[PDB]
Formats: structure tokens, sequence, C-alpha cells
RNA sequence: AAGCUUGAGUCUCGUAGAGGGGGGUAGAAUUCCAGGUGUAGCGGUGAAAUGCGUAGAGAUCUGGAGGAAUACCGGUGGCGAAGGCGGCCCCCUGGACGAAGACUGACGCUCAGGUGCGAAAGCGUGGGGAGCAAACAGGAUUAGAUACCCUGGUAGUCCACGCCGUAAACGAUGUCGACUUGGAGGUUGUGCCCUUGAGGCGUGGCUUCCGGAGCUAACGCGUUAAGUCGACCGCCUGGGGA
RNA sequence: ACUAUGGUUUUUAUU
């Protein structure tokens, strides 16, 4: 298997049902046997611009184990449902001791 | 230059052991095997010239080997010709 | 790898007293050991020493005295691309008399004088002076 | 330092124009140097650090 | 793909042919057939209405379901075949439930693909679902301009309609005429692209080929008799004129648009 | 110059003493890249009688 | 004819790259549409017009369409055989470089003829066209304006592909092995000793300007040599005509 | 926002 860390921004303000919504897609994922080790929160951040309307993002940290072949696939399960901007996928050398 | 399995296949599996790697018919397969890899590469790249000027080189290489094999020994070279994928 | 191993034994001499270094090394061959037997027969290099069996090799101790160079001109005359032959009634004159003429002959690497003194000529091994 | 994805800590080490002082005027280390740099283009591509002084 | 022909006649100098190794061989379905009538440019008192048209193989129609609703249907490419009409071929598509249609195949012409209706398709050519569903930017073929209809955009090779704004039940999309258009969001097109895009790149070739085509020679209005052409007279090749049509207004700079009752879609054109 | 000073100010900037023309300032060091180096010099110091 | 093995070739585990190709993607803006707030000017000049407004421009906010290149970071700082390669991903890929081991056994090194690699302009075949822009129009400037000024605008700029073969392709250093001198400012692999030293001896690869020896008519080259010694291939013949 | 048009020829060398 090869590794990932797939990143999303996420509003605060609606950071309990947006998870959700990434999980009405994690079907594409699992289907191939992948293996999702949080999901989670990591802390609130600033930006020096708005993303959706806000200068401030949420952090929420997939962290994926799963086969080469289906990394564009779950990207492209993503193209149009407007969660997903600038990749953050950032591959290889998996997890930091609980993402620090 | 390839993977570590990609080679040992050859060097083991049409040579004797990966520490006999310099026996000049294994030489050719593994040539031939890295020729083979990169014909999956290119003609799926209808271009890439840059890394191609590599596969040209590798097929001078493999000339290299097979002409001074048929002058070092012609039973040696009209074996391996037909245990390896040569002169179609 | 090596297109003139000869070429490479006279630049080391050669420089390596304008480097004034004390010894060089180079590998090892039965032409280069029979040059450097006659420039320590003739006084122009201290010693000569092999070490080795399957990768024999070569080293020089360059010669020192009160005065500066021991060694002032080494011309090869010969090479393998175009040689130069001498015949017994004009063997080689070097520097009118400073110096003196090596030669391969048809019995091995000598001076102009033992050459003359069996009647041999042959092919320039050097010019010393 | 070792990290770049927050900002809270990256904050520490620039100035308020988003730069950093050269390092052997600072007796700063030659890659911790070029990694610091490094950091500032990662945080600025992560959106945390701006493009444009504009707004 | 597009080829040319051997330079061993005229036409065939210039002439383009279309090839594609991934249609199927063997006996059309004949009960998706209109045999089409032909008129000969007359109306229905035998009169000309319509010039340049007649003879030539009698071509026909292949027939496309006008009622396509299929939701949560999936089904397979069962066919893909050549039209004696269409430039960009003709897709036979087998429904799990469970008839056979024709379809536009969108760009690659690809068959043994399976594809779906409804609006919880997966957004791919080919998978069709309301413009109620998509997002702006979304590019479609075959696609109706009033709900539930048979489709009357990008039906030729190489054509699509992209999607540009949306609020609510109307989409905003652009057509190629420099207008922009107001379209009900209920419509669901068929999803992507017309495929071969090189039909285009042709010339007509020998002149008997526009027979069989069934297209018919011009005549010049100068050398027609005075009254039954306004360019008509003679004697002799001097017009000092302004040009007209066959029913004297002049051909350049007279806009035509007449209609008074379908402003409401309007978006970019101009009077 | 390119400078953001704002407030109180008149007489359309200028305002350093001896800034162009037999020094002052910089050109010490005019050639090879290193114009701003000798305010790098001076800031390093230091002694400048080094041994 | 047959050996030997340090240079050559390959293999384990590692170092750093805007090198190449395939499929995706931002920040922001000249332009353009539309809804707020709002009023008679915008732009250029020694003066001015053409153009854009007065029907609401320019302005500033809110939300979009559009094609296409990298500013801040960036440093002659990297890569590629070279004109070239820079916002950011995912997937394939040629080459350079090291530590310790294992095979081949002269395997090196240059190349007649040959077969290959495009920067820009221009072209063949389609697609596209936000800004810019040969040609060209609209107005001035001027003796003229053929140019500078200034608004538009086709060819082009761009893409998937195919031709062309050419340059200030200039780091003007043919290519390749060996032997070397001090600096500034950048960078990368590694062995060894209680670290008698809370620390130090030993060594491989790159990179951009200085400045020695040696080289030259003088400029300059300068360990990535135009230097010392060697191997192979190519080119020139006073000027103009040409 | 700056001006076309005024051709051509020259010296110290000896004691």
């Amino acid at each position: 298997m090869r590794h990932y860390e797939i990143v999303f921004m996420v509003h605060p303000d609606q950071s309990e049902q947006v998870p959700g919504m990434i999980e009405r897609y994690t079907a594409a994922i699992t289907g191939a046997e992948g293996k999702i080790h949080r999901l989670e929160d990591w802390g609130r951040r600033q930006l020096a611009y708005p993303i959706n309307k806000l200068h401030k993002a949420h952090y929420v940290l997939m962290n994926v184990e799963a086969p080469q072949e289906v990394i564009d696939e779950l990207e492209t399960t993503f193209r149009f449902n407007d969660a997903v901007i600038r990749s953050m996928v950032m591959r290889t050398k998996h997890a930091v001791t609980e993402a620090s | 230059s390839l993977s570590t399995e990609a080679t040992a296949k050859i060097v083991s599996e049409f040579g004797r052991d990966a520490n006999d790697t310099g026996s000049t018919e294994v030489q050719v397969a593994l040539l031939t095997a890295q020729i083979n890899h990169l014909q999956g590469h290119f003609a799926e790249h209808k271009k890439d010239h840059h890394s191609r000027r590599g596969l040209l080189r590798m097929v001078s290489q493999r000339r290299k080997l097979l002409d001074y094999l048929k002058r070092k020994d012609v039973a040696r070279y009209t074996q391996l010709i037909e245990r390896l994928g040569l002169r179609r | 790898s090596m297109q003139d191993p000869i070429a490479d034994m006279l630049t080391r001499i050669r420089n390596g007293q304008a480097a004034n270094k004390a010894a060089v090394t180079m590998p090892s061959s039965k032409l280069k050991v029979a040059i450097a037997n006659v420039l320590k027969e003739e006084g122009f290099i201290e010693d000569f020493k092999v070490e080795g069996d399957t990768k024999p090799e070569l080293e020089l101790t360059l010669k020192y005295f009160q005065g500066k160079a021991v060694v002032e001109s080494i011309q090869r005359v010969s090479r393998p691309g175009l040689r130069i032959y001498k015949r017994k009634d004009e063997l080689p004159k070097v520097m009118a008399g400073l110096g003196i003429a090596v030669v391969s002959t048809s019995k091995g690497v000598m001076t102009d004088r033992a050459a003359r003194q069996a009647g041999l000529g042959g092919e320039i091994i050097c010019y010393v002076a | 330092e070792i990290d770049y994805k927050d900002i809270a800590t990256l904050k520490n080490y620039i100035t308020e124009s988003g730069k950093i002082v050269p390092s052997r005027i600072t007796g700063t280390r030659a890659k911790y140097q070029r990694q610091l740099a490094r950091a500032i283009k990662r945080a600025r591509y992560l959106s945390l650090l701006p493009y444009t002084d504009r707004h | 793909a597009v080829v040319k022909c051997k330079p061993t006649s005229p036409g065939r100098r210039h002439v383009v042919k279309v090839v594609n190794p991934e249609l199927h061989k063997g006996k059309p379905f004949a009960p998706l057939l209109e045999k089409n009538s032909k008129s000969g440019g007359r109306n229905n008192n035998g009169r000309i209405t319509t010039r340049h048209i007649g003879g030539g193989h009698k071509q026909a129609y292949r027939i496309v379901d006008f009622k396509r609703n299929k939701d949560g249907i999936p089904a397979v490419v069962e066919r893909l075949e050549y039209d004696p009409n269409r430039s960009a071929n003709i897709a036979l598509v087998l429904y799990k439930d469970g008839e056979r249609r024709y379809i536009l195949a969108p760009k690659g012409l690809k068959a043994g693909d399976q594809i779906q209706s409804g609006v919880d398709a997966a957004i791919k050519p080919g998978n069709t679902l309301p413009m109620r569903n998509i997002p702006v930017g979304s590019t479609v073929h075959n696609v109706e301009m009033k709900p539930g209809k048979g489709g009357q955009l990008a039906r030729s090779a190489g054509t699509y309609v992209q999607i540009v704004a949306r609020d609510g039940a109307y989409v905003t999309l652009r057509l190629r005429s420099g207008e922009m258009r107001k379209v009900e969001a209920d419509c669901r097109a068929t999803l992507g692209e017309v495929g071969n895009a090189e039909h285009m790149l042709r010339v007509l070739g020998k002149a008997g080929a526009a027979r069989w085509r069934g297209v018919r020679p011009t005549v010049r209005g100068t050398a027609m008799n005075p009254v039954d052409h306004p360019h008509g007279g003679g004697e002799g090749r001097n017009f000092g004129k302004h040009p007209v049509t066959p029913w004297g207004v002049q051909t350049k700079g007279k806009k035509t648009r007449s209609n008074k009752r379908t402003d409401k879609f309007i978006v970019r054109r101009r009077s | 110059i390119k400078v953001r000073e704002n407030e109180p100010f008149d007489v359309a900037l200028r305002r350093f003493k001896r800034s162009c023309e037999k020094a002052g300032v910089l050109a010490e060091v005019r050639r090879r890249e290193f114009y701003e180096k000798p305010t790098t010099e001076r800031k390093r110091a230091k002694a400048s009688a080094v041994k």
C-alpha cells in the first residue's frame, strides 16, 4: 500500500456536519480496502485571505493507507462536490505521532 | 536503472545468482528487460524525447555486447538470441 | 583508459622534480623498469622499486644534489604513432656532449655508448641532459 | 523549525513584513535558513501567509 | 480517425475518409427506423418552396427515445454503429430493465461501457442527470430546451453546450452565434461533448457525388429571364446595381429577426 | 528611495545630508554586486585593523 | 593464443535537482456583463486628438465570464547535451553523486560516412482569442512622418500534432584521461579516535565571480583552463566581388 | 512637438 495525508480546510461553525459530508463519499476508498486513521479535527488556524468567505479554517485530517491506482478515482470523486481545492493530498511518509 | 525485484528475476532466473551480475548473456538480458519496461512507457508517451534519449543508448549498449559476444563465442551468441526475444 | 603509459612516466618524472617531490608512482612494466634501470645506471635517478604480483606498481626515488635540477632536458623523440630510428655511423649527440642518448636496439634498453660498443642501431628511447 | 503548518508558531520567526534576517548577521545555521525560507514558501502555498499585501 | 484517399482521380485527390475499428459489424436494429419520405423541396400543394434538393439514395432516420427517463436503471453499450446521416455515429443501449434504444455517443465512442441515469449518478460523460444537479462550467450534448423533450442542441460531430451561470429553476448557457440563453434546470441532456470531432475537415469530391447526396445545381440570377429574378436582363454582362434575393430584398446589412415573443430567454443577443 | 515615512515633513524629501557624489553614501565598493556590503561591514564591526 | 587486474560496464542501500512527458490546479488583473453606493468627467501632452463617458463612465464594493504567465520567495540559487526549464499537485521517466560488498576480465577513449536533439520567426491541419501586437485604420507631431506620441486591430502570442533546420546556440574554451594554486559566496555523500580534543583528524561530487603560476599582440583563460603531458575527429588559405 | 543644405589640400629627421 501507499500513504496520503488528505486534509480538509472545514468551516469551524459547520465542522460538526462537514466530516459527515466527506463520509458520504468514503465508500470510494473503503471499496478498495483503504484504512482511515482519524478523519478528525487538529485545531483552528488563521488565513492571510478568506476561503469560503472566512479567514479561518478548522483543519480536518483524514490520514489514509490505500492502493496507488485509486488516488485519482478518489480526487475525481471530489471534482464536482465543491469540498476539495489545491489537492491537499500530501503523499508518502505517513502521519506523525498524534499529528502533533 | 530498475527496482530490486525487476532485476532479480533476470540476474538469478536467466543467470545463476545475484552475486554473478557480470555474465555477458545476463547483461544482455538485463538490457532487454530495461528496454521492454520502457516499451511500456514510450508509445504511451508519444514524445518525451529527452527521456527517449536514454532508450536510444540502451539499444547501443545491447549492440556493443551482442557484437563483442559474436566475436567472443559464436555458439553462446547463437544460444542467447533464441533464449531472449532478439533478431525477430 | 591509458593511451600512452610512457608519456605518463616521462611527465611524472619531468614535473615531479618541478613539484620538488621525493618520489613518484605508476603501474609497473618491464619497459618502465628498463627505462628506470638506465636512468639509475647513468646516475640521473637514485632508486627504483616494484611491489605487487597481480597489480605490480613502480616507485621512482628522485635524485638531488648541491645545485638545481639533475635532469634538465628529457626528450622522447620516438612515439608509438611516428617512430624515429638511428644507425651505427650516425648514433646521436645530445646537447654537444652535456647529455647522452638511450636506444632499445635489438638486445634491450641501453646507452648510445653501449650500442656503439656492440655495433647496434635501433629506435630512440630518450635523449637525456 | 521542524514545522510549517501552524501559523501561531511560524509567526514567532518572521518580521511584520513577512521576511527573515540573513543568516550570517544572526549567527544561524546554513540549511536551517534554507528550510526556514522554504517553510515560508510552504506556508504561503497553504494560505497561512499572503501572495499580495493588497486588502 | 480521418485519412486521405489515393490521388488517382479528380475529387478523390481532395476527399477525406472517416475510419474507426471499434464499430460493430452485423445487421442494424430495424424497430428504430423511420424510412423518411422525401419532398423534392415541394409543399403539400406540389409547389417548390425550397430549392437545390432532389435525387440520391433514401438515407432514412434512426429513432432515439423522446421519453428517456430510466432513473436508477443501469445500462450497457450493446452496439456502436454507422449512421447514413449522423456524422458522430449511433450507439445502441441495453437497459437492465429492459429494452434496446439508440443514444448519442460522447467523446471516445466507447463500447462495453456501463452507464447510469438520475440524480444519484456519478458525474461522467454519458451519465445523465438534470441541470439542477450539475455545477457551472459543465459541458452537455443532446440538450433539450423544454423539460421532457427529445433534444435539439449539440448532436453533430465535435458539438457541445456549456453552462456559465445558475439560479434556482434556471441555468444560463452559451450558443455558437454569440448568444447566451436562459434554460430550465429540469432539462437532462446526455452530458459531455459529441465524439469524432473531425467531420468538419472535408471537401465535396467529384461532381457526381452531389447527385448521390441529393444536392442540385444553382442558377445565376443575371442569366435568368428578367421577370423571374430581379438580376435578369441583359443584354449584357452589366449589373449597375446593389445585390438582392430572387424577391428584391438587399443581400447585405438587412437584419431579419421579427419574432416579438421569445425575448425572455435572451441574455446576449442585440437588436 | 521608496520610503513610507508619513506626517511631519516638508520640501519634498532628499532629507539625508551628503547622499550622492564625492561621498556619502556607498559606492565604495561599486563593482561586483557588493554595493550594500559596506553597511554590513560597519555593523559587524568590532575592530577594523584585524590580524 | 591464453591470462591478470586498480581505469571501463553492472548490481544492494542512500544524496540533490525550474531536466523530460502524461492527467489535474491557485493568487491577482488589463477586458466584459450585471446589482449597490455615487457624479462629470477618464486617458495622454509642450499642446492635443482618436478613443471611453454623460443612457451613469472613471471610482469603490458584491458575484461572475474569459484566456494565459509567474511577481513576493529568488540567491549568476538549481537542472538539461544546447537555444531552453520557475506559482502548486498526483503518476511515469533519462542522467549526475557516495558508503560497503559482488561479478565481467581490456570491457576503455575519439569518431569519416550515418542516425538523432529545436530557440525565436515562418509554415501545414484543426481548436481557441482576456491582455498585447508586425501589417493596417483613426488623430496629431513634422519639411515629410514613412518614426517618437496615441486608440483600436489582423498575422502572431497559446494548445494537441506535423514540417523547417538556423543564431550573439556567447560560460564564443572540439571531445576524452592524468597533474595542479590561493580567495569570496553557495551546496552535497562519508570513514576514523574514550572526543586523553563536550571535541578533533581524514576524504569523494558540484557551483558563480575574483585573483596567482603557466599561456597571449593585448584583452582575457585560470583546477568547470585558452595551463603541463597525451588519444581521436573536424575546419581555414589577404580583402571586396560572393 | 527640435532644422535637410557650406565640397577640398598642409609642417620640423639632421649634427
